[PDB]
DNA sequence: GTTGTAT
DNA sequence: GATCATACAAC
DNA sequence: GATCATACAACG
DNA sequence: CGTTGTAT
């Protein structure tokens, strides 16, 4: 048998176990986070493609070799887990405002898988470059990879509301987040709107964000459940397919549909209304055909003579998937606690987080744009005495000799001294000055601007609102869904 | 101007994205190659008159194998099913579903060969619609986008297609027991005679 | 209904369609290069180790991220096609060298697959770095990949006769090749043996090199096969098991299990008495299969007659020469490796001997400026632009453009005292090794003592004991 | 020791047949199982993949409950029986390792097994037949760190109020989710 | 059936 | 992740 | 490559 | 029962 065995209490080992996939799943996989609106996996595969290069203005790259580096340095996890996360920030249905671009079958509406990772190229999306905006200027913190080998980013810049506008879901332990899509310029509004005064009320903001806008439109019955999700993160609502009845060239009825309900499947509703219809639980259907194409979907529902399509749409209503409703239970994490927050409270977790970003920017700006003008003083002069430069380099045996001179005899900086003995002989030149103090002339006006934003946090404000500006300015849509009473 | 209505049992193959049309004068058959063109073709198809009917690796080639693995083989039987023609003894050209059976495999060099594999099996089971002209070759200028495929090898309007006639039939029956035959001595000459390295 | 229709023979397209795979499969996919030994696939794994930086120093990587690399700039198939292939890089069982590093499961002699990719991370082999040797020196010619939007070599250096020593395999289209491992130290004696004495014979080489070496040892019975396969190029060979009952070492490709199984099937068959039992007690060091009034020596004489104990091996060395599927013997492989040997020593010593010049050509010019720093600096500060600059002290000091650029590219810190020595130091080292490469590309003689040198070195680093006992 | 030509697809049995001193390894995926069964001494120990996550017989129908080829698996292997064949004295192993993954998804299937094993099973946890190894992979990686009996280190299940045993299961891998929640809320150092 | 790169 | 058919040659 | 069961919450 | 989405 064994030698050292040890003794573990069921509860207290079973407790533990639990503790364990518990907080691990509802942190580290499940909920978002609440300031880039992101998961593990979703953000480790947008920062994953930034270093792959990937970007908008760089061509398209195999999917395998996507989630080859993102599962081999980021996401310790199953190949198709980040592929099939990767596919769905694509799909135009899936995510209200996409972050990846793809090349080949990404999948269909009617529940098509897209194809192997052998056949999909991808990329990011321009709109998720804002997700990234200033990542290298230090305004996110990083920690250690699983492997202990790589450097990773806790969270993104996010320079839009990306969890409000691409909603949240959802399943971990004990809990579950479900939040809705919203239309980037009404959520970009609600931010600016929440900064300008901070003493709007839920139905003020709800003046400029009226409530979901689902990338497949559709309607919305009831604002109730809207105000109400708002003001306490909980809420329920009802969501109905956009239709219209038809004549047909007949002279009978005729049932379309245009947008069904956000994700709801149009092929698993037909089978669902054959199912009813050739059951008997609904009579007074002629056909039901799928004349939808790749430029609109028509889902037609024709109606036999002597028979009410009304009678017949609100029991399609009422039996099938056309007319759903929506579970408002908006938990995000913040302060690495899982929390039910309101709408006034998402917001200002994203405005918060923004300030942030933009102030580690100006710092990191500031002090590299110093940095550089400490040495533009040096070479400056350095240039102003070649000579006496040159004498005491080419009269030094060793280099550190050489620079100590220097940096006795000009006073400088042991930086200073090895960016003088680095200076190229082009940059001995009579242009090479007056092209030196242009720049150096430029750094001064660059750390005063920088040195008043830190110093004001009018500005820094400014900033964020401007920049929101101009992220709504280039990728806001029009409304989809409509909200109706 | 016929057509369907759904509700309708059908029985056809878990796969193959039927059209909505029954005319079959007017309606196209897609052979494709794995659901990852599969469903680029379902998509953006004009789900109408052009029916996608995915076929899973390679078929198998019939010139070398027993006719009780034939009726055994779920592809192929998944073929015939689309066709509803009948097999040997049933053969029934004057029922098929489709007059227009276009084979659309890859534009790779294992395409050709799956091509290779389905010719002799529309020309050793299917012979009375080939003689008929019903099978056809795409001419793609593949996994490509929705409105790609459909603009280039789809659309009737722009796309290329080939009709496959027969010339000889006996020099056609020596062609494929050669090619495809069991023997690999007349094949492996073919190859060293017939090949530009 | 069609607008554009065309008319294809079914014959036509037939003979069109069917060469297009079978040149694709022959040429491309199924048979290796007689040069390096190796298949597409595995060549473009090697050389996407190499670029990924997965070297025998380095530390190991996720499968995923190889697989995915290879995948995405070279191998344009799938993941499984490919990880399997690097996973038959790494068994001990499947080559007699092999060409990869890997941790975690990569499968047993059992027949058990190995592990998802997301578990098992892998490198290159040390002796698979000499199939990577000087590949950054032009030693070979690279190619545009199907994407066209990145480079790989047509076939890798190779510092070790990969084809005999590991073997190759196997079906392809309208023919089939099979080859058997060797020894590393015994096939590189028969590439030196051929250098000396080119009209060596069959029987001469096989002094040299007895016959094939698996890697799972057991013994072959007869040589009559090994000679008119090394003579022909094919050719058939019996190969016994180790026993002792007790199997201690089974025949190539054979599974230790699946014999087991047919084992039990022939003993529930009276088609064997004697069976008491047969179980296996095989280790994670050390493989046994165990197997009154029976004789055993019937019995034992029996299972190796009728099961897999004993297997027939059938020499068929096909490989790729000169773009052509080829049925080459012994000499012709030697021949084809021992050439490929020379063009790498020789185009090698071609680019280092172009570098050095190219050094030295800079070198001297820096050497000029550096004599003449003065006026050097005097001309550039007075420069009105840096293309005048550099007219300047290309007619002062008779500089070329290279030279001249060199000179306005030196950092301060280089116009020390002690720096100008220093480059003489450089510049005069140079001269000899140019005066040497140069030698060694006017003198064949020593680019082929190069090659035998460098090859027991090989054999000194990385050549095992003989496996297979061979038997009459 | 057994002599074979007898008769689970999966389950690398061992070579004796001494349910004293035989064991069988629950091990998480063949990825794992290969790594197991290629160095586990094939005398004393058996090993068994549980492909997936089990099922969670907390909150599962019993139909699910015997429809779950997993849990077929397991108790074919130990030949113990079900229910009313609920035969202690027939076990084909006197010591069942449960193996997991040291990551959290292997934390899961710790808590479903002990669920699946205190439920229907709970003869062997009484009588002391369960262990959980302790890992802290290649073949001799495994055998020369948690296989050996020699060696390793093993955590042997042991109930003490069956009271609090049986509310411990059912709150967290009960039905009621809010007392779920409750107890996250309650033992859990988030910051 | 089994070998190994492929769909 | 495990498992399922198949081409292709040659015993 | 396609499919197959399951944890987990919540609404159906 | 089924479905949603990250996980085994
Ligand atoms: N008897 C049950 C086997 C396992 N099932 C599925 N497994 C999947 C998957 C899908 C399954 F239906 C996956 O999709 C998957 C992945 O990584 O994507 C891994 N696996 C997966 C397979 C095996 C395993 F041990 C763990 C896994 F996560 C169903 C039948
Ligand atoms: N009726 C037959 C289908 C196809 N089968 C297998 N397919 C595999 C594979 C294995 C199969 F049994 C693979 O192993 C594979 C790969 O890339 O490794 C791809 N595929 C694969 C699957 C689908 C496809 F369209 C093409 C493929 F190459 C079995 C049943
Ligand atoms: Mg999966
Ligand atoms: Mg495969």
């Amino acid at each position: 048998q064994d030698k050292n065995l040890v003794n573990v209490n069921l509860t207290k080992e079973m407790k533990a176990s639990f503790i364990d996939y518990a907080m691990s799943v509802i942190v580290a996989r499940a909920l978002p986070d609440v300031r880039d609106g992101l998961k593990p996996v979703h953000r480790r595969i947008l920062y994953g493609m930034n270093e792959l290069g990937v970007t908008p203005d760089k061509p398209h790259k195999k999917s395998a070799r996507i989630t080859g580096d993102v599962m081999g340095k980021y996401h310790p996890h199953g190949d198709s887990s980040i592929y099939e996360a990767m596919v769905r920030m694509a799909q135009w249905w899936s995510y209200r405002y996409m972050l990846v671009d793809g090349h080949g079958n990404f999948g269909s509406m009617d529940g098509d898988s897209a194809a192997a990772q052998r056949y999909t190229e991808a990329r990011m999306s321009k709109i998720a470059l804002e997700m990234l905006r200033d990542i290298n200027k230090n305004t996110v913190d990083f920690v250690d990879n699983y492997d202990a080998n790589e450097r990773e980013p806790l969270v993104l810049p996010a320079r839009f509301p990306n969890l409000l506008v691409n909603g949240a879901t959802g399943i971990a332990v004990g809990m579950a987040t479900n939040i809705p899509p919203h239309n980037l310029g009404e959520t970009i509004d609600a931010v600016k709107l929440v900064m300008d005064n901070p003493e709007v009320t839920t139905k003020d903001l709800m003046e400029v964000l009226p409530g979901p806008d689902f990338p497949t439109g559709a309607l919305v019955m009831g604002k109730s459940g809207i105000h109400k999700a708002y003001e306490t993160g909980k809420g329920s609502i009802v969501l109905r397919s956009r239709t219209e009845i038809e004549t047909t060239k007949t002279g009978r009825e005729r049932i379309v549909v245009t947008e069904f309900p956000y994700m709801v499947n149009k092929t698993k509703v037909h089978e669902h209304i054959v199912r009813l219809v050739q059951e008997k639980r609904i009579e007074g259907i002629t056909a039901v055909r799928d004349e939808s194409n790749r430029e609109g979907v028509r889902f037609v529902i024709e109606v036999k003579r002597d028979a009410s399509a009304n009678v017949i749409l609100n029991n399609l209503f009422k039996m099938t998937q056309m007319q759903t409703n929506f579970g408002f239970n908006m938990l995000a994490i913040q302060n690495g606690i899982p929390k039910i927050l309101s709408l006034r409270q998402i917001l200002d977790a994203y405005i918060e987080h923004q300030k942030e970003v933009v102030v580690r920017r100006t710092r990191f700006d500031k002090e590299k744009a110093e940095a550089r003008a400490h040495i533009l003083e040096g070479l400056l002069i350095a240039l102003d005495h070649i000579d006496e430069v040159i004498r005491i380099i080419r009269a030094s045996e060793t280099d550190a000799e050489a620079q100590a001179e220097l940096m006795s005899k000009f006073k400088l900086s042991e930086r200073q001294s090895q960016a003088i003995l680095d200076m190229r002989l082009r940059r001995l030149t009579g242009l090479e000055r007056d092209k030196i103090q242009s720049e150096y002339d430029d750094l001064l006006a660059l750390i005063a601007d920088l040195a008043d934003i830190l110093a004001k946090p009018e500005r820094v404000s400014q900033i964020i609102k401007d920049e929101l500006d101009e992220v709504k300015r280039k990728f806001s849509d029009k409304r989809r869904t409509e909200l109706m009473v | 101007k016929h057509m369907k209505s759904g509700l309708e049992i059908s029985n056809l193959p878990g796969k193959l994205a039927d059209c909505s049309s029954n005319n079959p004068a007017e309606t196209e058959l897609f052979i494709v190659e794995g659901d990852s063109a599969g469903g680029s073709a379902k998509s953006g198809r004009n789900r109408e008159f052009q029916a996608i009917l995915p076929i899973r690796g390679k078929i198998l080639n019939v010139e070398k194998a027993s006719m009780d693995k034939i009726l055994a083989n779920e592809e192929i039987r998944s073929l015939f099913t689309a066709m509803g023609t009948g097999f040997g003894a049933e053969f029934d050209v004057s029922k098929a579903r489709y007059q227009k059976l276009v084979l659309m495999t890859d534009a790779d060099v294992d395409g050709a060969h799956i091509r290779t594999l389905l010719l002799t099996l529309i020309y050793r089971y299917m012979k009375p619609i080939l003689e008929a002209g019903y099978v056809y070759i795409a001419q793609p200028p593949g996994e490509m986008d929705d409105h790609q495929l459909w603009e280039t090898t789809m659309d009737p309007e722009h796309r290329l297609m080939a009709r496959v006639s027969v010339d000889d039939a006996a020099e056609a029956d020596k062609i494929f027991d050669m090619l495809m035959g069991d023997r690999v001595e007349p094949r492996r000459e073919f190859i060293e005679e017939n090949a530009v390295y």
